[PDB]
């Protein structure tokens, strides 16, 4: 007998303070019972499991499914410690080489074949109830890892890994991966050549005793060429319920990574604070049309390549419009590894410069994690309204290395206050008061020329009328103006530059403001007695 | 020679800290480094039994093309006792004072077993493959809060002839660095350290004397324009805040009326006293500045454009204990991030001289902007903390 490597075991430990399970042996059928003998009968003999006696108080439940044997770990998992990862995050096709060919290989046979730390195994203690319970029901303990215990998969992939790690640095030329019941290996090398490694490997595992395409894994389709997911199921009905619109909206997602021109924000409106399985709930015409135009999306199969290392990576990102974006990441034109979108932030006010950053800030995170490096960009954005914008911008912010693709509609800057006040434009001293218990309050402005006008306003408050009053100075005014304002919550609305706002107020403003030539803005401390800004006009 | 007994607080696990992605250079830099470092017993691998992790990552100094591991201790160090040197408060009062990496005496140092399963860390993969190699630290730890609280011994042991041989020259220890003040000529002072370069081997230079507490300042104008005074009232309105009797009303008496921004008012006798007595208060320092070490030292940076940057340090609002302004140009007028992780540094930096601890900024940038691109030029061993303020502040006129 060739001597097999013992595999060395990882000590385990229970939670500090809690003792081992110790659960009620659940009522079996004699039929059932008399399964799982037969079954921890071969098990014991395979060397699995092993018989133990009275001196281990602790229980685990077992039952018998239809044949098959199931250990519920339930409550021993609830008294067992954490462990590492291992690892919570499966990689993306779109980072993996065209392999020329991938053998399959069985590791059923070794799965079991992976002891456990001897010290621990009094935990997995089970009863198999004797019939009508006029005996002492069989009590057994685990040797090995059992399946469905909370450190089954950890200790089995790190075991495993310790394995092949020899057998991979000597082997450049090869790659492993681990999924699930079976072992996958490949090689751009010659299928004589190829086939020989293989052997190799087996002949490895053989040493601890293991003599055990297109491909569905984890939601993708693996050719060896290229890739893509998995047929996405939409299900059609008239009846939609608050459940089956995640399960429209999770698939939607999962799609868009390789579907180009996926939007997901019509039927994303319509889960706003509303927690509840069932409520049929309709939609607009403009969520009909999304959805009728994701099915025309759907209608036609599209496929992701490999990544080459020896090529540029390359990143492009189109303006969908809504706060929607739409980015393909690609080395050769055409030819894209993976596709996907963003959606803005949650917010009152923005703009399309800090939502392209945004996209494109989250876009190299996604591409350091799966190719290690930030990809070159091609943005709707001229260099100079870039340049413009980031220069002024109150904010610290950065784009890495890009350059600018003609593909409208392109991101601009719609206007720019300015730095300072100016010559010949008439200067509008604006103010908006509102009593806070009558919601009644007024809003307007007086100017340098003697131009007045106040405005009175039902249902509103302070800082609804301070912007009222500034709509008015822009409304009222020449193509250039001065502005002067005691509202640092209008300053601070306009001193963030947004080209769209919940707001139809502030919405109206932008507007104005598009169509002047310059726009001074300045500011002043209320109730000082400051002239001009006058607030015996408005606070009646 | 023998482990010291070190345990966590009362309450509380080690850290489970996520490691961030990390670029292909990065994690070659990490896998060559660790090799060794593995070899040389400072580090050694763990199995899964080991939940904890914190994070890692790896950056370039001045003058240096090889990379330096540096571990991100900030979850670890919140999670130890400490509590085991005055700070000296005449480091800032140096004419020129040399930060040392003294960062590699630490690996001679054995850690505590039974610690060492806190200190674990994890070189990622990419593309999510292989599981991360994972390492434990059998030494002590750069970076980590206990390391020099333990090595604080040995330190005044190997310095001991150094100090007594002129004490004259201060030396202070923060974390891995190691500073070094003198009131010397600079010729003479790197050759005292180049002196005591050696004398570490058998066993960046600062001037806080160029420093100050930047005070406020008003405009000296001969003219004033409604706009000159709309912001002079505006800074006089926010100073009050600080300063006690500053009054406004004779200024603002000027203001009366509805003129132009750019037409000139000229200023009256009764408000020309009023500013005059204004500037004589903002002269005069603020009134009860403490510092209490048992609070946060506050510090807030505004982007000035033009590679100006202005900051305060402080710990009640309006009780500046420094307030200063920068605007070098290390090769980075491309990059506003760069400028702003160079300058979080230097106020960190500093911040180490004055008080003995790092402070927690404010920065003027996105979350997720920040987050993606600090670490591709911080240079420095520690790490502070940071905010994100996402509302401009009206402030930043008033620094400037
Ligand atoms: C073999 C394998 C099978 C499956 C599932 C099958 C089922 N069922 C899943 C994975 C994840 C892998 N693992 C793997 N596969 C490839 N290529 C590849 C080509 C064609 C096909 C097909 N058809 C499938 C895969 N390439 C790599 O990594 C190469 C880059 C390595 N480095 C290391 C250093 O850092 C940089 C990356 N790993």
């Amino acid at each position: 007998m060739v001597p097999i490597s013992p595999i060395e075991t990882v000590p385990v430990k229970l939670k500090p303070g809690m003792d081992g399970p110790k659960v009620k042996q659940w009522p079996l059928t004699e039929e059932k019972i008399k399964a799982l003998v037969e079954i921890c009968t071969e098990m014991e003999k395979e060397g699995k499991i092993s018989k133990i006696g009275p001196e281990n108080p602790y229980n685990t439940p077992v039952f018998a499914i239809k044949w098959r044997k199931l250990v519920d770990f339930r409550e021993l998992n609830k008294r067992t410690q954490d462990f590492w990862e291992v690892q919570l995050g499966i990689p993306h096709p779109a980072g993996l080489k065209k392999k020329k060919s991938v053998t399959v290989l069985d590791v059923g046979d070794a799965y079991f074949s992976v002891p456990l730390d001897e010290d621990f195994r009094k935990y997995t203690a089970f009863t198999i109830p004797s019939i009508n319970n006029e005996t002492p029901g069989i009590r057994y303990q685990y040797n090995v890892l059992p399946q469905g215990w909370k450190g089954s998969p950890a200790i089995f992939q790190s075991s495993m890994t310790k394995i092949l790690e020899p057998f991979a640095a000597q082997n450049p030329d090869i790659v492993i991966c681990q999924y699930m019941d079976d072992l996958y290996v490949g090689s751009d090398l010659e299928i004589g050549q190829h086939r020989t490694k293989i052997e190799e490997l087996r002949q490895h595992l053989l040493r601890w005793g293991l003599t055990t395409p297109p491909f569905l894994w984890m939601g993708y389709e693996l050719h060896p060429d290229k890739w893509t997911v998995q047929p996405i199921v939409l299900p059609e009905k008239d009846s939609w319920t608050v459940n089956d619109i995640q399960k429209l909206v999770g698939k939607l997602n999962w799609a868009s990574q390789i579907y180009p021109g996926i939007k997901v924000r019509q039927l994303s409106k319509l889960l706003r604070g509303t927690k509840a399985l069932t409520e049929v709930i309709p939609l607009t015409e403009e969520a009909e049309l999304e959805l009728a135009e994701n099915r025309e999306i759907l209608k036609e199969p599209v496929h992701g390549v490999y990544y080459d290392p020896s090529k540029d990576l390359i990143a492009e990102i189109q303006k969908q419009g809504q706060g929607q974006w739409t980015y393909q990441i690609y080395q050769e034109p055409f030819k894209n590894l993976k596709t996907g979108k963003y959606a803005r932030m949650r917010g009152a006010h923005t703009n399309d410069v800090k939502q392209l950053t945004e996209a494109v800030q989250k876009i190299t995170t996604e591409s350091i994690v799966i190719w290690g490096k930030t990809p070159k960009f091609k943005l709707p954005i001229q260099k100079e309204t870039w340049e413009t914008w980031w220069t002024e911008y109150w904010q610290a912010t950065w784009i890495p290395e890009w350059e600018f693709v003609n593909t409208p509609p392109l991101v601009k800057l719609w206007y720019q206050l300015e730095k300072e006040p100016i010559v010949g434009a008439e200067t509008f001293y604006v103010d908006g008061a509102a009593n806070r218990e009558t919601k009644l309050g007024k809003a307007g402005y007086v100017t340098n020329k003697g131009r007045q006008k106040v405005v009175p306003l039902t249902n509103t408050t302070n800082q609804k009328t301070e912007l009222q009053a500034i709509y008015l100075a822009l409304q009222d005014s020449g193509l250039e103006v001065n502005i002067v304002t005691d509202s640092q919550y209008a300053l601070g609305i306009i001193q963030a530059q947004p080209d769209k706002s919940e707001s139809e107020l502030v919405n109206q403003i932008i507007e104005q403001l598009i169509k002047k030539e310059k726009v001074y803005l300045a500011w002043v401390p209320a109730h000082k007695g400051i002239g001009g800004n006058e607030q015996v006009d408005k606070l009646v | 020679i023998e482990t010291v007994p070190v345990k966590l607080k009362p309450g509380m696990d080690g850290p489970k800290v996520k490691q961030w992605p990390l670029t292909e250079e990065k994690i070659k830099a990490l896998v060559e480094i660790c090799t060794e470092m593995e070899k040389e017993g400072k580090i050694s691998k763990i199995g899964p039994e080991n939940p904890y992790n914190t994070p890692v990552f790896a950056i370039k100094k001045k003058d240096s093309t090889k990379w330096r591991k540096l571990v991100d201790f900030r979850e670890l160090n919140k999670r130890t006792q400490d509590f085991w040197i005055p700070h000296p408060a005449g480091l800032k009062k140096k004419k020129s004072v040399t930060v040392l990496d003294v960062g590699d005496a630490y690996f001679s140092v054995p850690l505590d077993e039974d610690f060492r399963k806190y200190t674990a860390f994890t070189i990622p993969s990419i593309n999510n493959e292989t599981p991360g190699i994972r390492y434990q630290y059998n030494v002590l730890p750069q970076g980590w809060k206990g390391s020099p609280a333990i090595f604080q011994s040995s330190m005044t042991k190997i310095l001991e002839p150094f100090k007594k041989q002129n004490p004259d020259i201060v030396i202070y220890q923060y974390m891995d660095d190691l500073y070094v003040g003198s009131d010397l000529e600079i010729g003479q002072h790197r050759t005292k350290i180049e002196e005591l370069r050696q004398h570490l081997l058998r066993w960046y230079e600062l001037h806080p004397d160029k420093w100050t507490v930047q005070p406020i300042v008003l405009p000296e104008k001969d003219s004033w324009t409604v706009n000159d005074i709309q912001k002079l009232v505006g800074k006089l309105n926010w100073a009050s805040q600080i300063y006690p009797g500053i009054k406004v009303r004779q200024l603002s008496k000027l203001l009366r009326g509805t003129k132009a921004l750019t037409e000139v008012i000229p200023l009256t006798e009764e408000a020309e006293l009023e500013l005059a007595e204004n500037r004589e208060i903002l002269k005069e320092p603020v009134h009860g500045v403490y510092y209490d070490p048992s609070k946060d030292l506050i510090a807030e940076i505004q982007k000035q454009g033009q590679g100006q940057w202005t900051y305060q340090i402080y710990q009640e609002p309006f009780k500046n204990l420094k307030t200063g302004k920068y605007a070098r140009m290390r090769g980075a007028h491309t990059n506003d991030v760069k400028q702003l992780t160079e300058a979080v540094q230097k106020i960190t930096t500093e911040s180490i001289v004055i008080w003995g601890k790092t402070p927690k900024f404010k920065l003027p940038i996105q979350k997720e902007t920040w987050e993606t691109w600090w670490t591709e030029y911080w240079q420095a061993t520690w790490i502070p903390e940071w905010e994100f303020v996402n509302t401009p502040p009206l402030v930043k006129l008033w620094y400037q």
